[PDB]
């Protein structure tokens, strides 16, 4: 009846794939562990979008503190699955 | 309390306090279930005027518009028998002033 | 007002529970044909609350502004119902347009379903009491009120005016907001929004003062 | 009854909730145009309202300005 | 049990209340008044059975 | 279940407003890298809605014509 | 939530989340998605517009004036989302979490019922019972000797150890415990 | 409405008053008034228990409306005549209403027009 | 019912109209209370007439109890305990009886004002007129002695009264 | 009246010679035989009292006090065995003892017949409160909580026994009966002035009037849990019965000699509901609830109206029901965290769900909530002072205001929010507990069936 | 530029706003410093205790004792009889009371002047 139950790799699935509809990122060289500064050229504004997209696609807000702590898809899809209490 | 950084992991959540951190005077007013300090998109003596300025013309206005009532072209309403005096509480042992209403 | 309103609610949770528990309309986009019986529920109700002729409502908020009309009144009291009756068409729009027109603004991730027998007949039972309860009851209660038989044509049709100019007027703004145009709030915007400071004021100053002579004053 | 999210795409509707919206929304219609068919009084009015400037002196009982 | 519900939920209770409403209630004076049921020219009396006069020779404006 | 996520090249701004967006930030020498994101909410079922005198008159249709048989039917069967 | 905060906010800092916030802000007065996306790349564009100015006085000045363009112009009814502090939603499954340690104040009638579980429950006790020396052992070793400076805590760092005080972040009860 | 905005924005003595009313006598301009008939009784209205302000010149409409609706219970769409008569009847009561305001405000404009014109007279 | 005294608390002769039908519609009401008589009403005047005839086997009779007149206050001398025991227990029950007299008034009238309908300013203008001299009567017995209330000073608020009275009649037949 | 004195005497000898672990079943189960008793004393008559013997009597203003004395004890011995596990036998045999005592003084205090007796009555109840607050507090603060408590009352009722001995030698007696029958007025003296000063303090100390107050929030808050619920429940009631017995001498003198208690007592009432909307102690709080209340109860009887007397009963029976069963509510959290503060333990609804249902009922209870017999009695006194004068009102509705929302903030404040982290010693009800607020909390249900046992003679 | 927000009592200044955060100084650099310092130190020690499987009672906070002896038990010992003191004391003390006395007794005067006249209509006034 209510939302399924959220598992791992839909999380990755997902983040990858608002990563990937993206312009400033090519669907051929992005990876899970692929960093946003040191790889794939960007700056913090972008990195601040990436977290915004983030929110707005999986319907809870990051705080800023923790936010920026992040780099990679991975960190995210880490981020979001211990923070809605997903193990599988 | 309001204030206070919501997203910190503190040692109280609720009441949005450390453990060992000085604790106000006032802390039982300031509860955040309670007497709120955070900051407005107005500021105050703003909000202050716009409100009794308009609770005061909304007062005044009501006040012209009783003296400047609204009401229809027509005469006061008939009743036959008296004015209804009988129903309109009796006394049948004093014969009133028979008011007499006539057709126009 | 108890059929439709309570309408009016149960639609507005069906939204809620659809969106997974959001509230604001700005993130609520096209479920005009998302949710096809949640908004015809909701424009009923609407029509109803909004005075339209032959509603439930017709049968008694018509007849108040008639009565206010051919009274012995308060003239500022006249006309403040007469802009409630069109700020009351103003407001339906805004949930109409906000809601159910336009392209959506919620997640991706599409939880809409409205296919619980559950709320549908709860829904439906109401709706059917927002359409017919008016006439039903209206025609059948003995009269214990001396009508309005006499009036002007223009005056008769007063609260139809007012709120087709509210329906107009809320959808033209509405409507200017499609516009690539970007401008800061007005004093009157903010005034209304923020329910003209009452809350920020009398929830604050008289509280603090009550507390702070509670313990100054009366325990210390 | 067991419908599934979408992501994306609109979502997936039945043929029951379609009829009775539309079946409801034509009803209510119907209801309005039948009454204001059949009770267009309690919308226009019935009674005509007379005009005072058309009555005469001769109605209303007022002298002819001298006596 | 098709319809049990209706007899320990509805016809149960309407028996206590008719009971203590006939025989407790209206045992004193005053515990139960009616409204006087309305009288039209026209109508006749099950008490008494007079008959109320017509209403007066109508002007007839039609 | 067990439900599949749609491919991500499908979602294009041509035909949408975003192109006129795009269009309109071109003007002046910009460009928005999010559009592909927003596309999908004017691509499918969302195309095209309905608008506020369209929405209110939802059923005027079947109610007009249920309206006009029911008329005319009473009006031609009181004849007796 | 989840990161030690630092002793103050850099330049960077600040800006990144008068961006963020900026941007929140304007896409609650631009409702539709496309007209949020031309004012958010007007935004970018404004924000950009200084970014490589290397003198701080004037970038600092340029941030107080940003500071106060977005409190006059903020909305009064910004967007918040459900779960936030400030959402319709924030604090709403509070009273459904129930912190573990009421398990072991249970009937032995209740614990018949769940055997394998409150099994499971009482490994994990010895396992927090084996560990708390060893964590208490490298706080105090790796900690400076005039206190710590930081509420940062440090890992696990041979093979048999746990990072220390881990127990009440690790057996949280859930966002949803029913 | 017009007769608000000419009260007071013009001259409030040339229009009568809705609470001092009337102010002229009910045979000052007229050789012969009818008084007001009256068809329901007093005991008819009280047995009817019409309501106090419903005891006006239109109560045996009234009273003809409550039986009808009374007999004819179930069918809650056949007393529409008797209806329609009680309005009718409403209707000619208050234009009743409205020729008596309109001989009052034209008594008061004329009698001061008369007044002050043989007081023109008068000047000399 | 015979449970009480008709002339204490009088009643109208309650006229009803007869059930005239105008149309051809069968009426609702009248099924339901059919079913009503049939199904509800059948069995609960079983149900008593069973309970009577129980009660019919054991007929057993109490007593309104009467009491003497005893002498009153005015008669009792200054520091004469006993009779002044008495009288203050008479008194006492005077009172009581006085306001059980006022809660009959008032049942009158409140029967009266439900029963008339929506012309009782006019119907009962009797039970507005007992009332008002009943209270009258009682609030010139009762009205100013407070809590510690006794027969003496009542009998002293008596004194102040006809003292007062007595002077109004000197100076009004000075005039 | 010797059926309810003797069973209370011999409570103490079945006490002394019990077994150690089996006192506290013993004294229970006499004690709730005692009281089942004493229920048989609700049969009053109408018109005069019920005269036992030259040395007694009981009316229907005894009565319902008489029972409430009665039915406290076994439930202060249920509060009182759960922190005196640890004592020895006749420390235990002692506090039996102390408690029984008190309740024969009690007793024997309601049903006096004349006024010397019932003084002396009335203050011999010092001797065992004051030994209970003095010996088995917890805190250093109970020696000068009980040196307030003593000294407040002996100051207000030294003046009192002068007062009354005068009164039986201008007089000749200070039977009740005979002072009712043979009532006199006072001459507007000076003299006079100051007999009725020194009749009416004595019992305006332990209502306590405000500004006579302040040894109650010592005395309620270091007392021992069984101290503080006889403190509340029927001490302070002790007034009320004094001040509704002794003014049959005073009038007229009270109508003009009663301003400043009144005064006193309406402002006091708004000041003591500010006061405890903001208190760091639940203890405190309550014990501000009992001041707040009883000045209305000051009021009901300075006004001297019949309406404000059968008032003024319904709300001290109340009252004293339900401050029991706030402070029991109280000792449960307190003897669970060892801290009376009362931001410290906070979500307990999540934890002991029946408590927080105890709670919200007492505090529904607290706040007049119709129709509880607290609002009919605070109705009645408040229509009272509404025909004495109608600005009265204002001061009424402002502290009707202010108790229910104080009241619902100690609710909030103690069951809602989040749990505290760190008290994880947070044990389940005990059958006792439970109990202990059943049997508080259905008798005040129970009396709203028959509200007339409990308005007095003036009903 | 754009109209000032003023900071008030009860709608305080945003730190946003503030210009002590837009003008840093080493020494305030030290001073945040410190003060972090201070709260984590005082963290470690609250979580050692908190984390401990052993301890089973509720962790003692000398904040909130100090809090609640400072508000409760510590207020006399600090009273000092001052001009400022005794005013307000005797204001807040005395002045209601006597407010509250004269309109009662205006009230009550005046309603047994009416008594005293017959002239309060008080016809079905019986309970009192
Ligand atoms: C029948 C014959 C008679 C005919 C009668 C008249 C015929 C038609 C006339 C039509 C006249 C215009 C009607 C529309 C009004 C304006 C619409 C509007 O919203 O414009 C937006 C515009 C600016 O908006 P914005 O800030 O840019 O909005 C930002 C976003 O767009 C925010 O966007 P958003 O998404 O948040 O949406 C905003 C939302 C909300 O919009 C707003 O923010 C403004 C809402 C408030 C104005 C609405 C009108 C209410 C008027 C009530 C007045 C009561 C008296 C108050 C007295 C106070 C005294 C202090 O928009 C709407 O609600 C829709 C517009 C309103 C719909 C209803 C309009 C129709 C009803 C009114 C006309 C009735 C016609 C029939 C009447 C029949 C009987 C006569 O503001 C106005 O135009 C309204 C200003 C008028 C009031 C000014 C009051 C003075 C304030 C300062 C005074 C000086 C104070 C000095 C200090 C004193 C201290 C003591
Ligand atoms: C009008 C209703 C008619 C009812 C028919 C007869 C009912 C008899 C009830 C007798 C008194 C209840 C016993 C008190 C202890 C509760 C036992 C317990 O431990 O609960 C656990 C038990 C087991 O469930 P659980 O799973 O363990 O739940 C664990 C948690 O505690 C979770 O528990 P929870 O969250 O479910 O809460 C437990 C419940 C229990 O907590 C309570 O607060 C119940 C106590 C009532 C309110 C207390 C303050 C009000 C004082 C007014 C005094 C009125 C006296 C009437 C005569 C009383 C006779 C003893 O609290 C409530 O639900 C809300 C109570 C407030 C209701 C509204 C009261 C104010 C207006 C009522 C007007 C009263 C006059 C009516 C007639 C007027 C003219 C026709 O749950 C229950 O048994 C609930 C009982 C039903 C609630 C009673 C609410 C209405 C009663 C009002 C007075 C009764 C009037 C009777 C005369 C005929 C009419
Ligand atoms: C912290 C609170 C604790 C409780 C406090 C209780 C308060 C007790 C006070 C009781 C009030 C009545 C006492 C005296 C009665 C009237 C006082 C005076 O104001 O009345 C006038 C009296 O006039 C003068 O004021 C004389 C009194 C002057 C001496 C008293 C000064 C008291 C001021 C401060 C009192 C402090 C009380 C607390 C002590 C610790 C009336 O004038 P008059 O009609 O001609 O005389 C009537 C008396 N007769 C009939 C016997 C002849
Ligand atoms: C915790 C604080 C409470 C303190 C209360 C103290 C005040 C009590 C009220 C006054 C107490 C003393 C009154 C005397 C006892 C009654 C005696 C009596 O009634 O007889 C009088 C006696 O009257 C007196 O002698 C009065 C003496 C008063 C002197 C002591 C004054 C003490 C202070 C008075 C004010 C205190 C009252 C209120 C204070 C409240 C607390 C602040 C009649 O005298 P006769 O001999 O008959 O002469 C007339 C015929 N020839
Ligand atoms: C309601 C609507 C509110 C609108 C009001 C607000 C509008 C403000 C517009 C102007 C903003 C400014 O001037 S803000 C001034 C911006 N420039 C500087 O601060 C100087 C050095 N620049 C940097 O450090 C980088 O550009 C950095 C930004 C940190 C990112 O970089 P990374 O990510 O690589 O780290």
């Amino acid at each position: 009846s209510d939302a399924p139950p959220l598992t791992l790799e839909a999380i990755k699935d997902r983040v990858l794939y608002v990563l990937k509809l993206y312009d400033k990122i090519d669907p051929e060289k992005l990876s899970v562990n692929s960093h946003f500064m040191k790889d794939l050229g960007l700056d913090s504004l972008d990195q601040v979008e990436i977290i915004m997209a983030m929110e707005d696609e999986f319907g809870f807000e990051i705080p800023d503190i923790d936010a920026e702590k992040l780099m990679c898809p991975q960190e995210i899809v880490d981020y979001i699955a211990d923070k809605k209490d997903v193990y599988e | 309390q309001q204030e206070r950084d919501p997203w910190y992991d503190w040692d109280h959540p609720d009441l949005r306090l450390n453990w060992g951190e000085p604790i106000h005077w006032d802390l039982d007013m300031y509860i955040r279930n309670r007497v709120d300090t955070s900051p407005t998109p107005v500021s105050w003596n703003t909000m202050c005027k716009h409100l009794f300025g308009f609770v005061a013309f909304m007062l005044f206005m009501f006040w012209v518009g009783e003296i400047y009532p609204s009401y229809q072209p027509v005469g006061p309403k008939q009743y036959p028998y008296n004015d209804l005096y009988l129903e309109r509480g009796g006394d049948p042992t004093k014969e009133p002033e028979p008011v007499v209403h006539y057709e126009i | 007002h108890a059929f439709f309103k309570a309408m009016l609610f149960m639609c507005s949770g069906s939204i809620i529970h659809s969106l997974n528990d959001e509230q604001d309309i700005r993130k609520m986009g096209g479920l005009y044909k998302a949710m096809p019986f949640t908004t015809t529920a909701l424009i009923i109700g609407s029509l109803a609350l909004t005075g339209m002729p032959y509603l439930t409502g017709f049968y008694s908020k018509d007849l108040i502004i008639e009565a206010v009309n051919m009274s012995y009144t308060n003239a500022w009291a006249l006309l403040m119902t007469l802009i409630a009756t069109s700020l009351t068409a103003a407001y339906s729009t805004r949930i109409i347009f906000f809601a159910f027109l336009g392209k959506p603004r919620f997640p991706p991730l599409v939880l809409i379903n409205e296919n619980n027998p559950l709320l549908i007949n709860s829904i439906k039972r109401l709706l059917i009491g927002s359409i017919f309860a008016g006439f039903i009851i209206s025609n059948n209660i003995p009269p214990m009120t001396v009508p309005n038989t006499t009036m002007p044509l223009y005056m008769k049709m007063t609260a139809l005016i007012v709120t087709i100019m509210g329906f107009m007027l809320a959808l033209e703004l509405n409507n200017t907001t499609y516009y690539l145009k970007f401008k800061y709030p007005s004093q009157t915007y903010k005034f209304s929004n923020m329910l003209g400071y009452y809350p920020s004021i009398m929830h604050r100053l008289p509280t603090y003062h009550n507390l702070s002579m509670s313990q100054k004053s009366a325990s210390s | 009854v067991h419908i599934e999210p979408r992501y994306r795409q609109f979502p997936q509707l039945t043929r029951s909730q379609l009829i009775q919206a539309e079946f409801f929304s034509a009803t209510m219609w119907f209801w309005i145009l039948w009454r204001f068919w059949h009770d267009s009084d309690a919308v226009l009015g019935h009674f005509p309202y007379p005009d005072p400037s058309q009555w005469t002196d001769e109605e209303l009982g007022i002298l002819p300005d001298d006596e | 049990r098709h319809s049990i519900f209706a007899v320990t939920h509805v016809l149960i209770p309407v028996w206590i209340i008719h009971y203590y409403l006939k025989y407790h209630v209206t045992a004193k004076p005053y515990t139960v008044v009616e409204r006087k049921p309305r009288i039209f020219p026209g109508d006749t009396i099950l008490e008494t059975g007079e008959v109320i006069p017509l209403m007066k020779e109508f002007p007839d404006q039609h | 279940s067990k439900m599949e996520l749609p491919d991500y090249k499908q979602w294009k701004i041509e035909g949408t407003p975003l192109e006129t967006v795009q269009e309109k930030l071109a003007a002046r020498g910009l460009r928005d890298p999010w559009g592909r994101n927003e596309a999908w909410r004017y691509s499918g079922g969302f195309a095209n809605n309905v608008s506020f005198v369209g929405a209110l008159l939802k059923g005027f249709k079947w109610g007009f014509a249920a309206f006009v048989v029911a008329v005319g039917a009473e009006y031609y069967l009181e004849s007796q | 939530a989840f990161s030690a905060p630092a002793a103050y906010l850099t330049h960077q800092q600040k800006v990144l989340r008068l961006y963020k916030r900026a941007l929140r802000h304007l896409e609650s007065w631009c409702v539709h998605r496309d007209k949020y996306r031309y004012f958010a790349c007007l935004m970018r564009a404004r924000f950009d517009e200084h970014k490589n100015e290397k003198d701080m006085v004037k970038a600092t000045q340029l941030l107080r004036q940003a500071e106060e363009e977005f409190w006059y112009g903020q909305h009064p009814q910004p967007y918040i989302f459900p779960e936030s502090p400030g959402g319709t939603s924030y604090e709403r499954y509070e009273c459904y979490k129930v912190p573990e340690w009421c398990l072991d104040d249970w009937h032995p009638s209740e614990k018949a019922m769940y055997p394998d579980y409150f099994a499971k429950r009482e490994q994990w006790k010895r396992l927090r019972r084996e560990s708390w020396e060893r964590e208490v052992k490298q706080l105090q070793e790796e900690t400076p000797p005039g206190g710590p400076r930081t509420e940062a805590l440090p890992p696990a760092r041979k093979e048999g150890d746990l990072p220390p005080l881990w127990w009440h972040i690790v057996t949280r009860p859930r966002e949803r415990p029913m | 409405g017009a007769h608000l905005a000419r009260r007071y924005l013009g001259d409030a003595s040339k229009e009568p008053d809705p609470l001092r009313m009337p102010t002229f006598p009910p045979d000052y301009g007229f050789p012969e008034r009818k008084e007001r008939e009256m068809v329901a009784t007093q005991q008819e209205m009280n047995d009817a228990q019409l309501m106090l302000q419903q005891r006006d010149y239109c109560a045996h409409y009234l009273i003809q409306l409550l039986k009808c609706k009374r007999d004819s219970f179930p069918n809650f769409l056949a007393c529409k005549h008797e209806q329609h008569d009680w309005d009718y009847c409403e209707h000619l009561d208050y234009v009743k209403r409205m020729k008596e305001f309109e001989r009052e405000r034209r008594l008061l404009q004329r009698k001061k027009r008369r007044e002050q014109r043989e007081a023109e007279m008068a000047r000399g | 019912p015979d449970s009480w005294d008709k002339d204490v608390y009088p009643e109208p002769p309650r006229r009803t109209p007869a059930p005239a039908p105008q149309t051809s519609l069968p009426n609702p009401v009248t099924y339901l209370t059919k079913i009503f008589d049939l199904l509800v009403d059948r069995p609960v005047t079983l149900a008593r007439e069973f309970i009577e005839q129980q009660h019919a086997k054991n007929r057993y009779y109490y007593y309104h109890r009467e009491f003497r007149r005893v002498p009153d206050i005015t008669e009792c001398e200054e520091k004469d305990i006993l009779c002044m025991f008495e009288a203050e227990m008479q008194w006492r029950r005077d009172y009581k009886v006085d306001q059980e007299i006022v809660n009959i008034i008032q049942e009158r009238l409140k029967a009266c004002q439900q029963r008339e309908g929506e012309s009782y300013r006019q119907n009962c203008a009797k039970e507005l007129e007992q009332f008002t001299q009943v209270s009258k009567a009682f609030q010139d017995r009762y009205s100013d002695l407070g809590a510690h209330y006794s027969a003496r000073k009542c009998l002293a608020k008596q004194k102040q009264r006809m003292l007062a009275e007595r002077k109004a009649a000197k100076e009004a037949a000075a005039a | 009246m010797l059926k309810i004195i003797i069973p209370t005497t011999m409570l103490l000898p079945m006490t002394w010679m019990s077994k150690h672990n089996m006192i506290w079943i013993n004294a229970t189960v006499h004690s709730l035989l005692i009281s089942l008793i004493s229920l048989s004393l609700l049969n009053q008559l109408g018109e005069n009292s019920l005269n036992f013997s030259l040395t007694f009597f009981s009316d229907s203003l005894s009565a319902p006090l008489l029972v409430l004395t009665t039915w406290l004890l076994p439930l202060m011995l249920m509060a009182s065995q759960s922190h005196l596990s640890k004592e020895t036998t006749t420390r235990k045999k002692l506090y039996i003892t102390m408690l029984i005592l008190l309740q024969l003084f009690l007793i024997m205090t309601f049903t006096a017949t004349e006024l010397i007796l019932f003084y002396i009555l009335f203050e011999a109840t010092l001797v065992p409160t004051l030994i209970i607050i003095t010996r088995w507090g917890n805190q250093t603060e109970r020696l000068n909580a009980g040196l307030y408590f003593l000294f407040y009352t002996l100051a207000g009722s030294l003046p009192l026994l002068v007062a009354l001995v005068y009164i039986q030698n201008t007089t000749g007696s200070l039977n009740f009966l005979i002072i009712h029958y043979w009532s006199h007025p006072l001459s507007n003296s000076w003299s006079n002035i100051f007999m009725w000063l020194a009749c009416i303090m004595a019992f305006m100390v332990k209502m306590p009037l405000y500004g006579l107050h302040l040894w109650l929030p010592k005395a309620h808050v270091e007392a021992p849990i069984a101290g503080s619920m006889v403190l509340a429940a029927v001490l302070l009631k002790l007034g009320g019965y004094g001040m509704m017995r002794i003014t049959t001498i005073l009038n007229p003198l009270t109508n003009y000699m009663a301003y400043p208690f009144l005064m006193l007592s309406m402002w006091g009432m708004i000041m003591t509901s500010s006061i405890c909307l903001r208190q760091t102690d639940l203890k405190s709080l309550i014990a501000y609830s009992s001041v707040s209340h009883m000045a209305l109860v000051i009021v009901a009887i300075m006004i001297q109206t019949p309406w404000s007397f059968m008032g003024a009963t319904a709300l001290m029976i109340a009252h004293g029901l339900t401050s029991s069963m706030l402070f029991c509510l109280a000792n449960t959290n307190y003897e669970r965290v060892h801290s009376r503060t009362m931001i410290l333990a906070r979500g307990l609804q999540t934890l002991l769900p029946l408590m927080a249902t105890w709670w919200l009922v007492a505090s529904l209870t607290n706040l007049a909530l119709p129709p509880s017999i607290n609002l009919i009695g605070e109705l009645f006194i408040i229509t009272a002072s509404f025909s004495w004068s109608n600005i009265t009102i204002i001061l009424m509705g402002m502290n009707m205001m202010i108790t229910a929302l104080y009241s619902l903030y100690m609710l909030i404040t103690t069951q809602r929010g989040k749990y505290t982290h760190h008290i994880n010693n947070i044990k389940p009800s005990f059958t006792r507990e439970n109990a202990l607020m059943a049997l508080h909390i259905l008798p005040l249900l129970l009396l709203t069936l028959n509200p007339k046992m409990i308005l007095g003679p003036l009903y | 530029s754009f109209p000032k927000y003023k900071p008030s009592r009860l709608a305080t200044l945003p730190a946003t706003l503030d210009p002590a955060e837009y003008d840093i100084s080493p020494e305030t650099r030290k001073a945040q410093a410190e003060r972090l310092a201070i709260r984590s130190r005082l963290k470690r020690e609250y979580l050692l205790q908190y984390n401990d499987p052993n301890r089973l009672g509720v962790i003692e906070d000398p904040a909130l004792i100090r809090w609640t002896y400072a508000r409760s038990a510590n207020i006399y010992p600090n009273f000092r009889p001052t001009p400022k003191t005794s005013l307000l004391g005797a204001l807040f003390g005395i002045g209601p009371l006597f407010f509250w006395y004269y309109v009662f007794k205006t009230d009550r005067d005046k309603k047994e002047k009416l008594i005293q006249e017959g002239k309060l209509d008080q016809t079905f006034n019986i309970s009192y």
